[PDB]
């Protein structure tokens, strides 16, 4: 697990952890005994993506973005009808080592 | 030839389905129990997004009104996603007000 981060407010927040296989899990900090919301980020006839890097936008708790070993930037929304991977970027001919929003 | 119009008709019927199933009960949700500026702002953002789709013709099966419909639903999607993140901030404020089950 190369990436784990926290958002939500002071009065309510979530722990967000993405792994190498592409499984996301929501966690509490008080309790780590089970994940809360946990699913798998897939695209391209549901291939399992190989997520390396992570960025949040500032002020966003629902939408976010990943980079990958597959040369592919994906943004992805957390919940709703388009919970999961939104879409796809191209241009890199290497495995992506780090992303950061402004 | 008729299968292109039938899918676009399916898109407009499912659009009016999700819009009416938001719209007719989101007034009951944002009714204060007997007023904010944010509630009427969210209602008028739903109304403005509905006019932002409904100025675009649904009957243009050709490509330009199809992608104008795409820009209309993308503007709609971003606008009710902004409203949805505001009520998601109110959802974090739901345990921001509460601790026990009854008021939740």
């Amino acid at each position: 697990v190369y990436c784990v981060n926290v958002v939500g407010t002071q009065n309510a927040h979530n722990l967000i952890s993405i792994s190498t296989d592409g499984k996301i899990c929501s966690w509490s900090l008080d309790m780590l005994s089970h994940p809360q919301d946990s699913m798998e980020l897939v695209h391209k006839q549901s291939k399992a993506v190989a997520v390396t890097s992570m960025s949040f936008p500032v002020g966003d708790v629902n939408n976010f973005v990943v980079g990958s070993e597959e040369g592919s930037v994906y943004t992805a929304c957390r919940h709703g009808s388009k919970a999961g991977i939104s879409e796809m970027f191209e241009g890199h001919q290497g495995p992506i080592t780090g992303i950061h929003c402004h | 030839a008729h299968r292109k119009l039938q899918a676009r008709l399916d898109q407009m019927r499912k659009f009016r389905r999700q819009h009416e199933q938001l719209r007719a009960v989101i007034v009951r949700v944002l009714r204060p129990q007997v007023f904010d500026a944010a509630d009427a702002n969210a209602i008028e953002e739903v109304n403005l997004a509905y006019e932002n789709v409904k100025e675009v013709d649904g009957l243009d099966v050709s490509k330009e009104g199809t992608e104008a419909w795409e820009a209309a639903m993308k503007r709609y999607d971003e606008r009710i996603d902004r409203v949805e993140t505001r009520i998601t901030a109110r959802l974090r404020d739901q345990l921001g007000t509460a601790k026990n089950a009854n008021e939740m």
